[PDB]
């Protein structure tokens, strides 16, 4: 009663595309017309969130935990690819001029949530990430960076100079995904406040929510590993050349 | 008694070093731990009635706010759900997710195994995508719907699910997995009513 | 409660990055000017803590310790390894100065270890003569 | 895959069996027997998965022990290099 | 003796590395797979009831 | 920026040694990895439409062609199936097998 | 004994002890409905 459908979308084209490759199933073109935006939530929505988003998650993290990195990267290409969705004949698969980077459907748009009052009892990060999809969007980006620096470390433990030349390219690629390092302490510089001028509440204009921790640590990881590459240091600082 | 009063270690040696903001934090933590436990003789009750509410500072004192590390973990878990997330540990995992998650649980994985588990997931989903909703029930005390769903076989094989809030609180009900009703309905017989 | 979540939802970072959405006006982490600092925790704990007694009571914080009202939230106050037993002596000398002990009278109210008829000068002379291997004898 | 044939067999057993002036033959408790057998299969399946997890956990623990032994052998080689240098300089001292 | 000092430093570093290894093992507790394999046995005993 | 432009390590020390064909391979691998990922501003699209086909070089870039070892393994597996074969690991094994 | 060896995990959560608590109350609610029919007072052993 009142515009709530108990029916799923049609499961026949998903079975049509099981018989082809997985890449022709876990794609944005199959998530457009065959499964709605509002039909991605709703009665059968847990299966679609799971099937198009958490199955590449627990595929790729399982390949990472079992150290098959060249195939761990392939299953994050079903969530985040950096200018790579092409469908076999050129054609970067744009919406308008927007080149498509996120294959999953709720990560494509920027949506507002209105229900989730009193998260203060619910200490689940997954409910918070399902409130706004930017948390999952940051999580896939950090797993991509972890996977690329893990491929670099895999090509660094063999200590051959051809393999070190192969290893340097992954840290190049990680520094190209991260972009440029931002500045620090250059907006609303901290005046020495004597703690009786403060208020109980937030938004006084002085405490100013910070930059991320893990994306800040990735710059330091890449700096240390490129500093080891641009000499003959090991990861432990041991010289390769005596 | 003086240690309880002036909140500072009146018997400390010379070897202990402590930054002043850390010492102020420790003194105020001693003060809150004395004021919560009722050891203050004359104190202000009609703000204690406000700070020991459902969600304020002194209600989650023993849970979160006794410690800077636990407070930082809570204030960063609500500001970065991305840093603390993983595909394995998740709330509202379906039974089909448990079937998938422990089918790809090999050691030297191939893509054939994860494609076979993906096929098994879609074959298990295609059965649940055909459940035929017959009977409804709106409980008014617990604000939930309950459904009874037959599958499309000549043996009956009924199921059940639930939407866990008001139907028009938003566009979303909090739905549930189709789970099987276990006993004595599933025989090949014919029913007057259910 | 979602009204706290909405500024946490809109910003998420302050590096641009294009593809996720960012809002400006960040801070350096591991500094007092950050939002998850010991300075912010101290501010929240103090503004909770000064609302639990009446201001006229002797158990109020600003009545028992006027030092905490004038503490400067500074990263120097965060990271400098100041020793303890200096802060204790400063708080004790805030109420009664050190020269009151030298000027003090006798026969006090039965304290342990009997240190109260105290002279700082003999203690300084004795401690200076400790490490130099010279007694008064 | 041995779960749905049991429930289908118990569905078929509740149909009447004997005809022609003898009604019945339907096994009355067949669906609870298949419920019990299905739940026993589920218990054995979950214990098999627990055995898989324990085997893989023992493999991880012996990988950690191998890493410890490899690091201790590298530290022993780094010791014995310096001890070889010490004995060689003793040889130079005796040869002088 | 300058070579004997650096032969003693390697022994000291090996002992510190072994103590750090067992401290990391003792602080990490049981594994995630060990916890999973011991939770599934109780969840399987709960359906034999 | 100059490292991305001239494809050569503008901050390298003196202890690293590299044969010139290996350095040319590394420079061209950096160039292809920059050109595939869309970081080139003005570039030629109607050959990218030909190299990202079903089976050309840049389609199997991340799979095979990013690395000399993986490229050599693919070009030798198609030229010597005999060296990489075994009776145990085989496709289309029957149940009787 | 059913409760004591249901919470017998290693890295416990509160969900497991709440589930064992629910199972305890569900098992108690059956025993709270037993309908006493027949009595017997043994006089040698002083028992009902």
């Amino acid at each position: 009663d009142g515009d709530i459908s108990l029916l799923p979308p049609d499961s026949l084209p998903l079975v049509e595309k099981l018989q082809t490759s997985v890449d022709e199933l876990l794609s944005y073109s199959t998530q457009k017309d065959k499964i709605g935006l509002d039909a991605f939530s709703g009665s059968y929505g847990i299966y679609f969130w799971e099937f198009f988003f958490h199955i590449p998650f627990l595929a790729s993290m399982r390949f990472l935990n079992e150290q098959r990195f060249d195939l761990a990267q392939h299953w994050l290409k079903y969530l985040l690819n950096s200018a790579g969705y092409r469908d076999r004949n050129g054609n970067l698969l744009k919406e308008g001029d927007n080149i498509l980077y996120w294959n999953s459907l709720p990560l494509q748009q920027d949506t507002d949530w209105d229900k989730n009052t009193l998260t203060l009892p619910t200490d689940d990060p997954d409910v918070i990430a399902m409130q706004d999809p930017m948390q999952y969007k940051l999580a896939i980006f950090m797993r991509t960076l972890d996977l690329i620096i893990s491929q670099g470390d895999q090509a660094y433990r063999q200590l051959e100079r051809d393999t070190l030349a192969e290893a340097k390219i992954y840290y190049i690629q990680a520094s190209q995904l991260l972009g440029s390092r931002p500045d620090l302490n250059r907006g609303h510089q901290w005046e020495n406040i004597k703690l009786a001028e403060e208020s109980r509440q937030a938004e006084n204009g002085h405490f100013l929510p910070p930059y991320n921790e893990i994306l800040l640590s990735y710059w330091d990881k890449l700096e240390i590993r490129l500093y080891n590459l641009r000499h003959n240091l090991n990861l432990d600082g041991q010289p390769l050349h005596l | 008694q003086l240690y309880q009063y002036l909140l500072l270690d009146t018997k400390i040696g010379h070897e202990v070093k402590t930054s002043p903001i850390a010492e102020a934090i420790s003194s105020l933590q001693i003060y809150i731990n004395r004021c919560v436990d009722g050891e203050e003789n004359d104190l202000h009750e009609k703000n204690i009635s406000t700070h020991f509410s459902s969600d304020n500072f002194l209600h989650g004192w023993n849970s979160y706010n006794k410690r800077y590390a636990r407070w930082a973990g809570k204030e960063k878990l609500m500001y970065y759900a991305a840093d603390y997330i993983d595909p394995t540990l998740r709330y509202n995992k379906t039974e089909l997710f448990n079937t998938f998650e422990q089918s790809i649980n090999n050691s030297r994985l191939t893509e054939k195994s994860v494609k076979s588990a993906l096929q098994s997931y879609l074959i298990s989903y295609e059965k649940l995508a055909q459940i035929d909703t017959i009977k409804e029930l709106y409980v008014e005390n617990i604000k939930t719907h309950f459904f009874l769903g037959k599958t499309r076989e000549s043996p009956c094989q009924y199921y059940w699910r639930s939407g866990e809030q008001l139907s028009n609180d938003s566009h979303h009900l909090r739905w549930s997995e189709w789970k099987k009703v276990e006993c004595n309905i599933n025989g090949t017989e014919e029913k007057f009513f259910i | 409660a979602p009204k706290i979540l909405q500024p946490e939802a809109r910003t998420d970072l302050s590096l641009a990055e294009g593809i996720p959405e960012r809002a400006n006006e960040y801070a350096d982490p591991a500094s007092i000017q950050s939002l998850f600092s010991p300075g912010r925790y101290l501010c929240e704990l103090y503004h909770v803590a000064k609302e639990l007694h009446e201001d006229g009571n002797k158990l109020h914080i600003d009545k028992r310790r006027p030092d905490l009202q004038d503490l400067v939230l500074n990263n120097s106050n965060m990271n400098q390894e100041v020793s303890s037993l200096e802060i204790l002596l400063n708080v004790l000398q805030t109420k009664t100065p050190l020269d009151e002990l030298t000027k003090d009278t006798e026969a006090h109210a039965n304290d342990s270890s009997f240190t109260l008829p105290y002279d700082d000068n003999l203690t300084v002379i004795n401690a200076i003569l400790e490490d130099k291997a010279i007694s008064l004898r | 895959a041995s779960v749905a044939p049991l429930m289908l067999a118990a569905a078929l057993d509740t149909a009447p069996n004997v005809f022609g002036l003898a009604d019945g033959g339907s096994h009355w408790g067949a669906v609870p027997y298949a419920t019990s057998a299905t739940l026993q299969i589920s218990a054995g399946l979950t214990e098999s998965r627990a055995n898989i997890n324990d085997i893989k956990a023992n493999y991880d623990r012996r990988e950690q022990e191998w890493t410890l032994q490899k690091n201790q052998a590298d530290k022993d080689a780094e010791q014995l290099a310096h001890q070889y240098t010490s004995v060689q300089e003793q040889l130079n001292m005796a040869q002088k | 003796l300058q070579a004997n000092l650096e032969a003693t430093n390697s022994l000291k570093s090996a002992a510190k590395q072994r103590s750090k290894h067992y401290k990391e093992l003792l602080d990490n507790g049981i594994s995630s797979r060990e916890q999973s394999g011991l939770d599934l046995r109780i969840d399987a005993g709960a359906v034999n009831i």
